[PDB]
């Protein structure tokens, strides 16, 4: 009644934002060093190998997902 | 020796709890609480050595 | 119920005639509009006279609100309003749209 | 000072349901050594009188406010489930007459008055 | 036994008339439950030399 | 003081389901006496001429297996048959006693070498 | 105070002790799942410094706590012990000291499970504690023994309560209630208690066999000695599929109550719902080897088991079509139990359709021990049984507590858990169909993309759980004021369209069960004189 | 009887049990038993005194619970007809649960025997295992169980028939025959070639018949308490339900011993 749909829309978006922010703040407490394979150069050098071995022909083989 | 009416007249006309209403209940109930009180807390004393990893002396 | 439509109208005419207070006329009206049919004009007329006997005016307005919600069109509603007009003006009940105009 | 309540009309509380013992060389039958609620039920079944009402609800007619369906109760209220003037004609509507309010069904519309037969 | 009726007498814990705030009891009841796996994690990491 | 406290709570006492209750009360007695008679008849005509024929069968085997253990007490453990792979599983030692001995370990018939 | 709660003998007190333990252990299992899902957020060691044993121990604790210490003592232990005597008109359960020991053996299972975690390394074996990993060679120490004793004490509780339930609804029904005129929740607890009684023996036999294998040098599942671990798989899963139908059948009963009272029309074909529940319970004993499709059975074995696993889609389909038919043509009052029931009706069917994808042993070679299976069962568990559990709480809490909850906060909590659970468990099908295996603390780097979004959704789910904790606090403190102001729904049924606001006031509650006619918080002696029914 | 006096009773036939300490006492005893055996199995406790104390506390707490049940049923008159029907139904569900435990154990035996391993030699009973022959002592054990049922049947029907000496003597004969069976099983277990560690054969064999042995020692205990309560006039001619549960228990232990006999001693040799 009279603007409680708006309240339980704002509360849902606020809960999503608080969850994203606290997820970020406890991702800041993880291991400081990601594995060596999670950069762009390693993944291009793995797609090198996969192209040489004809991997995943009709789908895709490319492994690059990081920067 | 057919004491059942005489015991009905005690168990129904009583104020005490049901496990206390017999005359011989102080002979069962007072040792049992001591035996129970050591039986439930002595493994709880060995819980920290089991966490630390200290085995008992056997040799 | 393997009821025909005519058995429905003859059941609910004599069901509205035997209601004796405001609980009963509202109850019978509820469980006659809780079917998959708009009631015939005759049983709506019997419902109006029954709400007249118990002397409650907003139930005779809620009858027309209910059949507005119950019919498929607005021309079925206007067909009900055509030949239910005489009994409505005789009892003197207003429709809700002309009572609370938006 | 009390005795043993041969029939149901001599039951006066629970100190009257005791029993005489068996003699010494006989297995007891239950008129000898039963007490309490079990002896009350045994006495009732010996008289044919079934204590502990388990009769279902009167659904022979439709209660009006002029003649309700009178429900006997040993307290101030009773939960009653209406299902119609035949046995089952609608989804059960559970109701609760108290001593000061009748209960009207709202699906069939039968009316239940309560009379309190107990003591408060 | 005849027991008390009412609104707050059906729960084993005290809510209304307390010398301590109720949120103490309420949130410390659940923070212990949320904190059992962290005690588990701490002792099984101290046993494995990670701390 | 309620007005309606002294009226009867049940009404008419039924007279045929009390008689039928009492006749079953006194008829399971007579049938239980006859049932007990025929069951002691069965328990002494059949059950004790069964123990009487199996006790004389088991005295013989209690002789000729105790005497087999008697001559097995003179066979030392290098003359014992070597245990198969599945025999005498020792995952961890038993937490009682001396290790390898189990709960009913008769050392004559059981040997772990 | 010690006799009411320690020496307890009334079912309505043991029910709230069950509920307190259930929500405590659910906080424990949700914390364990948060640690699991936080470690799984990115490749490499993140929070547990390597130490995959601790990961496996946390997975064991998460599964065992959430199944045997939240859903069973919540649904069966709380709701059955509370509501089945009140809905059959019983004064109490038959055998009430049994009903008290069936609660008090659960904190003891909890403390032995927690010290199973604290001793040498914990039992990291999965919740299906398979030998030879669960043996004494691969798991040295008292960890697995204490986990087995936790399962023993929980099985003692759920067997004694099952006997209690069967006898108290076959014997203590009130004086108009034939078996055909039972509520659907009573039929749920009834059929669940038979499944418990028929299935918990074989589990107790199998894990006692495992315990004797570990400690008493006997060889049931030791290969060097004549055993077979496939015998453990058979003896476990003959309990294990009846266990998961035990988890869901009271949820079906709760949904059939909620949907009918918030559609304001009765359930479409009630006796066919009873027949469908009984057929699910009967057929659940014939399907146990669909968890064993890979172990090396015959082809005709697997053909029968695909057939029998497939033909349980018929009574569940009858139930779900009946739920859609009993909301069709209704007057839907969108309250929080109704929101949870509609979310059940969507997400449970999605989990069941992935279940019939898994039912084909031809196809289950592509999906076994993958995260696809994890997606199926976490759908039908944390969106079937947890959603019906939340529906039961929001449906019965103000009646049986006397205190209303904040309605807007409840709907915020619903939408947050409905978003968050979807975000956790929907990408698990993508991971499982691409080949990601189960029970791994670390994965190849190509699985990072959906694992990150799943652990983002994990925080939404636990944020809604924290909101639920605050909703409990606001209900316990301000629950008498929520009736006065407009922060709560006081009547779960509105007036009918021609029913006056004053004619509604003499018939405020219109229910087909006794639970909403009682006094709020119900009396210590409900039903002094027995209730009566035509 | 009048309304005023009918109002001083319960209005429904069911036992509203008084609050009792033995649920939480047996629960803590099971806790102490679990925590004691899981630490003496792995050497963190020196001797078996903690396990002995825990089993003793468990047994005495169960005895005090049963003493209170006897007190309620005999000295307070709380067991009406509906309560009797409920107790009989609960005991029937209990014996169905135990028959299902035995069905799991028979499944274990059959899964080991229907097609055995290669490490035993595609053989049943395995090579080197000297199986127990079904003719000598287990035949006497079937005979003294089929006869124990015949004794307890006339003891029951003579308890109904008014006889006292013919029921007490039949109960005494039943109890002594049960302890004859238990001592004969002890003699077989001592003079058996294989042990419980001798492979999967000894595992499944001693599991099945040792669970039956434990059920028979509890059967001897409840036959003893039935003799005590019949001599001390607790049991009556129409209201003897613990006796009836013991009769049901004898007659299901008889048929599961027969299944153990024909499976473990005839088909499996
Ligand atoms: C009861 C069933 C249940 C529930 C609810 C959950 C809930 C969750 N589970 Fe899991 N899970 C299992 C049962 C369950 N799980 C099982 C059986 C396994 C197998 C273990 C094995 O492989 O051996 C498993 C394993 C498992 C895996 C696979 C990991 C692996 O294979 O090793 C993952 C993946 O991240 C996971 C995560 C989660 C997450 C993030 C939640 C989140 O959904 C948590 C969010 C849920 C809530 C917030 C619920 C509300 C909380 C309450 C306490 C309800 C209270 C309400 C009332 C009391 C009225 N759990
Ligand atoms: C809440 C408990 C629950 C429920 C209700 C179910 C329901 C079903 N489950 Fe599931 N399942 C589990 C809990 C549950 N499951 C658990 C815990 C595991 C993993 C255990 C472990 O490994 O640790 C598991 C894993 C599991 C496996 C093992 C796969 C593997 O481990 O490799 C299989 C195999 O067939 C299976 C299938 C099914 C099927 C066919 C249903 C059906 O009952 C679903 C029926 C519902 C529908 C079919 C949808 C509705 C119907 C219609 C809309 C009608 C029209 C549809 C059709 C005609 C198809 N699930
Ligand atoms: C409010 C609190 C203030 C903001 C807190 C967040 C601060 C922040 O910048 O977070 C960074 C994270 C990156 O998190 P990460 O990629 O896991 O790296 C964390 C650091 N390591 C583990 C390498 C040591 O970045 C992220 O968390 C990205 C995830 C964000 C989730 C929502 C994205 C969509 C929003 C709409
Ligand atoms: C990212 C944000 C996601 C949304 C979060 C905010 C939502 C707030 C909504 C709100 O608050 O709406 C409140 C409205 C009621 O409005 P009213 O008509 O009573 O208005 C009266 C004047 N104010 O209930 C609705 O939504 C109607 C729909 C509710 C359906 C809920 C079902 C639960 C989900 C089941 C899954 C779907 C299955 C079917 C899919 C095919
Ligand atoms: C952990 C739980 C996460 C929080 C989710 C539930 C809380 C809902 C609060 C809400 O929904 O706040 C939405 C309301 C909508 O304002 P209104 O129209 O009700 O204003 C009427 C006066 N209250 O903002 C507020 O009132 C207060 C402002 C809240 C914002 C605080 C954080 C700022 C960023
Ligand atoms: C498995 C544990 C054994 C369960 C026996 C159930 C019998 C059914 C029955 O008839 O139970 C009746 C009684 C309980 O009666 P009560 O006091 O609840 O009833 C009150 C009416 N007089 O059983 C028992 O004393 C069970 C005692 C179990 C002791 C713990 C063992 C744990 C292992
Ligand atoms: C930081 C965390 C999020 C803060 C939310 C701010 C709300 C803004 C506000 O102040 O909102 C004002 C409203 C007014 O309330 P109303 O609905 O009565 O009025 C409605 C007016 N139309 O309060 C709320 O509805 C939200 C209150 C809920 C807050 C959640 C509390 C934290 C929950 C997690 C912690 C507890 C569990 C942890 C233990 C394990
Ligand atoms: C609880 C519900 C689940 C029950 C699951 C099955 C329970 C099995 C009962 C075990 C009895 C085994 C037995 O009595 O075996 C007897 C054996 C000893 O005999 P032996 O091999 O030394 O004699 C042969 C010498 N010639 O004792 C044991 O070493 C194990 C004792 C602990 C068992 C617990
Ligand atoms: C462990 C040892 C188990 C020995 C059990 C002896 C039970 C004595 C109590 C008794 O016999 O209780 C007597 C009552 C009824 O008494 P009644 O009506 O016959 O009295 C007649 C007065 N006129 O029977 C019961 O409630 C059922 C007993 C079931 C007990 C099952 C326990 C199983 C435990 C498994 C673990
Ligand atoms: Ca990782
Ligand atoms: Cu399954
Ligand atoms: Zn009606």
């Amino acid at each position: 009644g009279k603007g409680d749909v708006a309240f339980i829309t704002k509360g849902v978006f606020l809960g999503l934002g608080i969850s994203f922010g606290l997820f970020g703040l406890v991702r800041l407490l993880a291991n400081p060093e990601t594995p060596k394979t999670m950069n762009r150069e390693w993944q291009l050098k793995s797609d090198e190998y996969l192209k040489s071995k004809n991997a995943n022909p009709w789908g895709g083989y490319s492994q690059v997902q990081s920067k | 020796a057919n004491k059942v009416i005489q015991l009905q007249k005690i168990f129904q006309s009583s104020t005490k709890p049901l496990w206390w209403r017999h005359p011989r209940s102080a002979l069962y109930l007072y040792p049992f609480y001591a035996i129970f009180a050591v039986a439930v807390v002595t493994p709880l004393l060995y819980i920290p050595n089991a966490i630390r990893g200290i085995k008992a002396k056997k040799a | 119920d393997e009821e025909t439509f005519e058995e429905f109208t003859a059941r609910y005419e004599k069901e509205f005639d035997e209601a004796y207070d405001l609980f009963e006329v509202q109850r019978v009206l509820n469980n006659c509009f809780s079917y998959d049919l708009v009631p015939a004009p005759a049983v709506i007329e019997k419902a109006l006279r029954a709400a007249r006997r118990v002397n409650d005016l907003p139930t005779a307005i809620r009858v027309f609100e209910a059949l507005k919600y119950k019919v498929e069109n607005e021309d079925q509603y206007k067909a009900y309003l055509d030949e239910l007009k005489d009994v409505r003006q005789e009892l003197g009940v207003p429709l809700k749209e002309e009572l609370f105009p938006s | 000072v009390v005795k043993t309540a041969q029939n149901l009309a001599e039951v006066n509380g629970p100190e009257t349901l005791i029993g005489p013992g068996a003699k010494e060389g006989t297995v007891p039958t239950d008129l000898d050594q039963e007490t309490g609620l079990a002896r009350l039920e045994l006495l009732g079944k010996l008289e044919g009188i079934d204590v502990f009402d388990t009769k279902p609800l009167d659904s022979s007619r439709k209660g009006t406010m002029k003649d309700p369906i009178i429900i006997e109760s040993y307290d101030d209220y009773r939960y009653v489930g209406c299902t119609g003037s035949p046995a089952g004609s609608h989804t059960i509507m559970w109701l609760k007459p108290t001593v000061n309010e009748v209960a009207r069904c709202w699906e069939c519309g039968s009316v239940y008055k309560l009379n309190p037969v107990g003591v408060p | 036994v005849h027991f008390k009726d009412g609104v707050y007498e059906n729960i084993p814990f005290k809510v209304k008339g307390r010398k301590t705030p109720y949120a103490l009891s309420h949130f410390g009841f659940f923070a212990i439950g949320f904190a059992v796996p962290f005690v588990a994690c701490y002792v099984q990491l101290k046993k494995s030399g990670a701390f | 003081l309620p007005p309606n406290a002294l009226k009867p709570a049940f009404g008419p006492p039924d007279k045929v389901a009390a008689q039928k209750f009492k006749e079953s009360l006194m008829a399971t007695e007579k049938h239980a006496k006859d049932t007990s008679n025929m069951w002691v008849k069965i328990s002494v005509w059949v059950a004790l001429p069964a123990i009487a024929l199996t006790a004389v069968n088991t005295y013989f085997v209690e002789k000729e297996h105790a005497e087999h253990r008697e001559h097995l007490k003179h066979v030392p453990d290098s003359e014992w048959p070597r245990d198969y792979e599945f025999m005498n599983i020792r995952s961890k030692p038993f937490f009682w006693g001396d290790g390898d001995k189990t709960l009913f370990w008769n050392p004559v018939v059981n040997r772990h070498i | 105070m010690v006799q009411r709660w320690l020496y307890s003998t009334n079912a309505k007190d043991i029910a709230v002790l069950y509920f307190m333990l259930a929500i405590f252990s659910g906080m424990a299992g949700t914390a364990m799942s948060l640690i699991i899902r936080l470690e799984l957020a990115a490749p490499g060691s993140q929070y547990l410094h390597g130490n995959s044993q601790l990961f496996n121990v946390l997975v064991v604790g998460h599964a065992v706590l959430m199944i045997f210490f939240l859903v069973m003592p919540a649904l069966i232990g709380g709701f059955g012990n509370y509501l089945l005597p009140l809905m059959i008109g019983a004064t109490d359960t038959a055998f009430p000291r049994i009903n008290n020991i069936a609660f008090w053996v659960l904190p003891m299972g909890l403390v032995c499970l927690v010290t199973s975690t604290l001793v040498e390394s914990g039992a990291g074996t999965g919740w299906t504690v398979y030998p030879p990993l669960s043996s004494i060679q691969a798991h040295s120490g008292p960890s697995v023994d204490l986990a087995i004793f936790a399962l023993h004490l929980t099985s003692i509780s759920s067997l004694l309560g099952a006997i209690n339930f069967i006898v108290t609804t076959l014997n203590m029904r009130t004086n108009g209630m034939t078996m055909h005129k039972l509520p659907l929740f009573v039929w749920s607890i009834f059929i669940t208690a038979f499944l418990l009684l028929l299935s918990l023996p074989v589990l107790s036999a199998g894990i006692t066999m495992l315990l004797l294998d570990r400690n008493f040098n006997t060889s049931f599942f030791e290969v060097s000695g004549g055993g077979d671990p496939i015998l453990y798989e058979h003896l476990f899963w003959f309990f294990g599929h009846p266990e998961v139908y035990i988890l869901i059948i009271p949820g079906f009963g709760i949904i059939s109550h909620v949907v009918s009272t918030y559609s304001k029309k009765p359930v479409f074909g009630e006796i066919s719902m009873v027949y469908a529940m009984a057929s699910i319970g009967l057929l659940g004993f014939l399907v146990w080897s669909h968890h064993m499709y890979i172990v090396g059975l015959d082809a005709d074995t697997r053909a029968y088991f695909t057939s029998a696993t497939m033909i349980i889609a018929i009574p569940t389909g009858i139930k779900i079509f009946s739920w859609l038919a009993t909301i069709h043509g209704g007057s839907i009052r969108l309250a929080t139990p109704m929101l949870y029931a509609i979310a059940f009706l969507f997400l449970f069917t999605m989990g069941g359709l992935t279940g019939v994808a898994l039912a084909n042993a031809s196809l289950d070679v592509a999906f076994h021990d993958t995260y696809y299976v994890v997606g199926h069962f976490h759908y039908v568990l944390s969106m079937g049984a947890i959603f019906s559990l939340f529906a039961g709480y929001y449906y019965w809490s103000p009646q049986i507590l006397g205190l209303n909850y904040n309605e807007k906060l409840a709907q915020i909590q619903f939408w947050l858990i409905f978003i968050g659970a979807n975000v956790i468990f929907f990408p698990m099908h993508f991971l499982g169909i691409n080949g990601m295996p189960r029970r791994i603390p670390d994965y190849p780097d190509a699985f990072a993309g959906w694992n990150y979004v799943a652990s983002i959704g994990s925080f939404i789910a636990t944020l809604s759980l924290f909101l639920f904790i605050y909703i409990l606090y606001d209900q316990l403190v301000n629950g008498l004021n929520n009736k006065v102001n407009n922060k709560s729904v006081i009547y779960n049924k509105a007036p009918d369209f021609v029913e006056s606001n004053t004619i509604f006031n003499l018939n405020t509650v219109k229910s087909s069960s006794i639970e909403f006619l009682l006094t709020s918080p119900p009396a210590v002696h409900s039903f002094n004189t027995p209730a009566v029914q035509s | 009887m009048t309304h005023l006096e009918r109002s001083r009773h319960q209005q429904h036939p069911f036992h509203m049990v008084m609050p009792s300490p033995w649920p939480i006492v047996v629960s803590f005893a099971l806790l102490s038993l679990a925590l004691s055996t899981a630490l003496t199995m792995h050497g963190y406790i020196g001797n078996m005194n903690m396990v002995y104390l825990a089993l003793f506390v468990l047994l005495t707490s169960s005895i005090l619970w049963f003493r209170d049940i006897v007190a309620e049923a005999t000295y307070l008159g709380d067991h009406t007809m509906a309560v009797r029907k409920g107790i009989n139904l609960g005991f029937l569900m209990f014996v169905l649960s135990e028959v299902l435990i035995f069905a799991g154990l028979f499944w274990a035996y059959f899964h080991s025997a229907m097609s055995p391993d290669v490490t035993l030699g595609a053989c049943w009973p395995p090579v080197g295992i000297e199986a127990v022959q079904p003719t000598e002592l287990p035949l006497l054990n079937t005979i003294i169980l089929l006869s124990s049922g015949a004794t307890v049947t006339y003891s029951h029907h003579a308890l109904i028939a008014g006889n006292r000496n013919k029921a007490l003597s039949g109960l005494l004969i039943t109890f002594w025959l049960i302890v004859i069976f238990v001592t004969c099983q002890y003699i077989e277990y001592t003079n058996a070639a294989f042990t419980i560690s001798d492979g999967v054969y000894g595992s499944v064999f001693y599991a099945g018949t040792g669970l039956h042995f434990l059920h028979m020692v509890m059967l001897a205990a409840m036959l003893g308490v039935n003799y005590w309560r019949m001599r001390n006039y607790h049991l009556t001619a129409g209201h003897h339900v613990g006796y009836e549960t013991t009769i049901i228990y004898t007659h299901v232990l008889d048929v599961i011993w027969l299944f153990l006999y024909v499976v473990f001693y005839w088909w499996g040799v």
